[PDB]
DNA sequence: ACGCGCT
DNA sequence: AGCGCGT
């Protein structure tokens, strides 16, 4: 996720 | 991911 | 003293 | 496996 906690998704 | 100062 | 989080 | 951090 995130960054942080990519995307999701990318 | 760690949250031991900051926790990101 | 440290790793988490899905589309 | 490389992203996102500071008490
Ligand atoms: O803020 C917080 C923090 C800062 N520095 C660190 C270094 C190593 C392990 C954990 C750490 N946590
Ligand atoms: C969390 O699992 C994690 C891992 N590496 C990092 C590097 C920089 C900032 C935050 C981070 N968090």
């Amino acid at each position: 996720t995130x960054p942080g906690v990519t995307x999701p998704g990318v | 991911x760690a949250x031991v100062x900051a926790x990101v």
